[PDB]
């Protein structure tokens, strides 16, 4: 029986609790252990503010410098640096938080597709200001379509990736 | 010595050319940005109490003059469209003023916290 | 004696120091790709990746004891840092020659944007047949 | 409460086979099921409780097995004298029982 | 922005909700935002209409 | 290094001899002074 002012628990829920019986057979013998599982739920509400709101951002801010003119090379430039190192500090961030486990989570695999998109802006970038000044019809098609896509492959994914963890 | 050295590279700004925009402006900016850092370490120093201490009253003085530094470059910038003369002249008032104002403000801070 | 023989397992490693620096140098690498004309941008990417990469270290530092020795991560992230300060010095020398000749200039940008990742290769190798 | 749903409602079965007669819990129960065999006109008989656990007097050939919601009675090769009505029912919490299940040949 | 609230973060626990600190920060955050997101606007439709 | 800077800006495009002439020099001074006070200080902190 659980007390009903009795919670400590600050980032989890206790959904309930579940008792067993059963035997474990050691090296001195044959014992009766009796078992209680507690049901611990996480909330997301920490991790939302701290990690994914600041990685949509500088998805936001990292594609906000395709409509920028492409006579401003140092503006860019400052934009995709920054939002570059803004992501890898995230991603330190991000895991000082769980124990060092050797496999990747589902925070893991968000920062890592922000961070994917944040350098694939950049290398748009380098690519438009490589085409300027020798073909700006192509440079131009490939930001305008930039425009278009790069929001809507970062809402697909986000779509995707939040029905996918939060119904199982 | 962090944070008057941090002061005095705020004045470097007064001599750079007025027309150098984004030099000034970041030279100024990131001034900021390390004053709050070093803020944000000598205050945690030591625990929080609510009130006024004699190292934070230096540090909020030193980040006041970042500030009016960085401030000040945003209006004569600002004035050189509008009145060219107006912001010659204010660079130069500005150079004299600032390390005026800063050993003025030394020399009664240590006066009053030395001599109590 | 009760003796346990432990294997560290990396990939915590590999998300957390190895890949960041990776990409920061991919990163560096960009400056090759932009007029030599541009001087700001050229520097802001050589010093943000220059930063970027002691800030992943003064990260990792701060988890470990306080050891004379160099670690193999140290030694990655030191080849890493000097892979970023030479893309910035090598901007550098582009622009103490841009005015004067710039044919010899565009020629360095280019071998540049051959010979950075060839040699990032190679140096990863080495690294990566050394201890694996 | 706990509906404990066992099937078949009957089986028949010559004398030498084995037999698994099956037990589903609606929620979890852990190990606190147990089996009953009830010959005509007589009490109840407990055969197996925790869930894998013979009573004593049991014979060896009777064995049951499963956790949580899934259970199972195999009554490996049937004698004569299996023939009755098998009844399943959990004591994780106020105890409910299986409809039952006769054993014909 | 990021830097302040990245020292603030680290003092307190980790809980669910948002606090009075966490929400002025976040108006700051966006507040600094739509600065660059204005100077974004203005450059973008400048070359069109230098009035506007 | 950077008051330097700061002193070549001011004397560019009034004095364009004078800052490059300073710049030229202090390419020659700043390494070579700070060469000599790390071997002055390692010597001194290593000797012992
Ligand atoms: C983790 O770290 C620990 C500590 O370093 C290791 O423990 C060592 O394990 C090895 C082997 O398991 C030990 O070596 C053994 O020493 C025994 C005693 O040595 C005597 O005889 C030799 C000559 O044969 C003399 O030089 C020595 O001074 C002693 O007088 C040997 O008997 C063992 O067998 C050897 O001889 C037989 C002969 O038939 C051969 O068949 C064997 O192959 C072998 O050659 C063996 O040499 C060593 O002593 C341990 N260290 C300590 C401090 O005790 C762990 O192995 C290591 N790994 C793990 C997984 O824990
Ligand atoms: C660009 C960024 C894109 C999306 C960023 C939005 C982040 C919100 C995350 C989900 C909303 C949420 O649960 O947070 C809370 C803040 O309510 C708000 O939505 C605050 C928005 C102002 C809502 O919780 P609630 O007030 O209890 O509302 C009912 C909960 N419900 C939403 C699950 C029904
Ligand atoms: C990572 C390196 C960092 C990534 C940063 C992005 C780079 C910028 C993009 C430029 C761009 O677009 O590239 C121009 C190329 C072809 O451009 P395009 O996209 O194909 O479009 C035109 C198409 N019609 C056609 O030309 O075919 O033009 C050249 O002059 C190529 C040779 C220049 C330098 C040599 C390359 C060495 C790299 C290779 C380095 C060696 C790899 C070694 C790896 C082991
Ligand atoms: C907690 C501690 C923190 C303290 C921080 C404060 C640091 C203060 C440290 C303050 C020291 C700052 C040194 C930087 C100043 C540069 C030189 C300058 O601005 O003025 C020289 C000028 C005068 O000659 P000219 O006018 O060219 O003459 C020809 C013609 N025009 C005529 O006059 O006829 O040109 C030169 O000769 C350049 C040679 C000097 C370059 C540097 C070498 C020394 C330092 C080299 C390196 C300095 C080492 C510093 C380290 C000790
Ligand atoms: C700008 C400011 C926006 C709003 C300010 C902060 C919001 C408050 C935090 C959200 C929060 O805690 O909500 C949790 C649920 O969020 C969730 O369920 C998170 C859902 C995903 C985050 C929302 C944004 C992702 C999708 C955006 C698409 C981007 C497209 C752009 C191209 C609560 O839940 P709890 O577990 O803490 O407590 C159990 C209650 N339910
Ligand atoms: C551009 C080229 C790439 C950048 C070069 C990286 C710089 C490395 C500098 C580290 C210094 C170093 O090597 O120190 C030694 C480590 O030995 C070692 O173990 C290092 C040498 C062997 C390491 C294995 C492979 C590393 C990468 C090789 C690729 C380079 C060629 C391309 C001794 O350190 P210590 O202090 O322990 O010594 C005595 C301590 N009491
Ligand atoms: C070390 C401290 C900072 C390191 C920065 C150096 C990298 C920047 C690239 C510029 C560079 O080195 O250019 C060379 C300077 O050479 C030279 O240094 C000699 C040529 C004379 C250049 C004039 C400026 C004085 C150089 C200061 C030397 C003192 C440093 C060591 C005591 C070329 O120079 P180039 O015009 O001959 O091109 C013909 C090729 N060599
Ligand atoms: C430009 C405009 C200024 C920037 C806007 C600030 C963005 C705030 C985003 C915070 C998200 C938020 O409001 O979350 C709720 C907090 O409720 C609240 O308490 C917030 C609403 C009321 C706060 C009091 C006044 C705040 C400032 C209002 C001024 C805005 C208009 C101008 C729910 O959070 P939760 O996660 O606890 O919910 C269920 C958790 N299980
Ligand atoms: C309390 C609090 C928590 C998080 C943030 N934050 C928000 C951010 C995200 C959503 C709304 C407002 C700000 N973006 C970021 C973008 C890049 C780097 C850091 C941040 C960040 O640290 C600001 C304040």
């Amino acid at each position: 029986v659980v007390a009903e002012d009795g919670s400590r628990l600050n980032q989890y829920d206790l959904l309930g609790q579940t008792v067993d019986s059963g035997i474990v057979q050691s090296s001195t013998g044959e014992y009766v252990v009796m078992t209680t599982h507690f049901h611990l739920k996480r909330k997301i509400g920490y991790f939302v503010i701290q990690t994914y709101l600041p990685c949509i951002m500088t998805v936001i801010l990292s594609q906000v410098s395709f409509w920028l003119n492409r006579e401003s090379v140092p503006a860019r430039t400052v934009f995709g640096v920054t939002t570059v190192l803004t992501m890898t500090t995230l991603s330190i961030s991000a895991r000082n938080s769980l124990p060092k486990v050797a496999y990747a989570t589902a925070m893991d695999w968000f920062i890592a597709v922000c961070y994917a998109f944040v350098f694939s802006a950049l290398i748009e970038f380098a690519t438009v200001n490589y085409f300027t000044k020798s073909q700006p019809a192509r440079a131009a098609k490939i930001d305008r379509l930039s425009r278009i896509a790069f929001p809507l492959l970062f809402g697909i994914f986000n779509l995707v990736y939040w029905a996918t963890y939060l119904n199982r | 010595i962090p944070c008057t050295l941090i002061v005095v590279l705020s004045w470097v700004s007064f001599w750079i050319n007025k027309d150098a925009v984004p030099a000034r402006t970041s030279l100024g900016i990131t001034t900021v940005l390390t004053m709050t850092t070093l803020s944000t370490i000598a205050r945690k120093s030591l625990p929080k109490v609510s009130y006024v201490t004699a190292m934070d009253l230096f540090v909020s003085v030193c980040f006041i003059f970042v500030f009016s530094a960085l401030v000040e470059y945003g209006t004569l910038h600002y004035f050189v469209s509008s009145q060219p003369a107006r912001a010659a002249k204010m660079d130069s008032y500005a150079r004299i003023f600032f390390p005026t104002a800063f050993c003025l403000f030394n020399l009664v801070y240590w006066v009053s916290y030395l001599y109590l | 004696s009760l003796s346990f023989k432990l294997k560290r397992n990396i990939g915590y490693f590999i998300l957390q120091t190895y890949m960041p620096s990776i990409l920061i140098t991919i990163l560096s690498w960009v400056s090759f790709w932009i007029n030599y004309d541009a001087s700001a941008a050229r520097v802001a990417l050589g010093i943000t990746t220059v930063l970027t990469m002691t800030t992943i270290n003064t990260h990792l530092r701060e988890t470990l004891p306080k050891i004379p020795y160099v670690k193999a991560i140290d030694m990655y992230l030191m080849g890493c840092f000097v892979f970023v300060f030479m893309a910035l010095l090598e901007y550098a020398l582009v622009n103490y020659i841009f005015f004067s000749q710039p044919a010899r200039a565009a020629a360095i940008d280019r071998w540049s944007r051959i010979f950075f990742p060839v040699v990032f290769s190679f140096f990863n190798i080495v690294y990566w047949l050394y201890y694996v | 409460n706990i509906v404990m749903t066992q099937s078949p409602k009957s089986m028949s079965m010559s004398v030498g086979e084995r037999v698994t007669l099956s037990c589903k819990a609606s929620e979890y129960v852990g190990t606190y099921v147990s089996w009953y065999q009830q010959k005509p006109e007589q009490s109840p008989k407990l055969l197996i409780y925790g869930a894998s656990n013979r009573y004593t007097g049991v014979p060896d050939r009777f064995t049951g097995s499963g956790s949580a919601t899934d259970f199972t009675l195999t009554i490996g090769s049937v004698q004569a004298e299996d023939l009755a009505d098998y009844h399943c029912g959990q004591s994780y919490s106020y105890p409910t029982f299986g409809a039952g299940t006769k054993l014909e040949l």
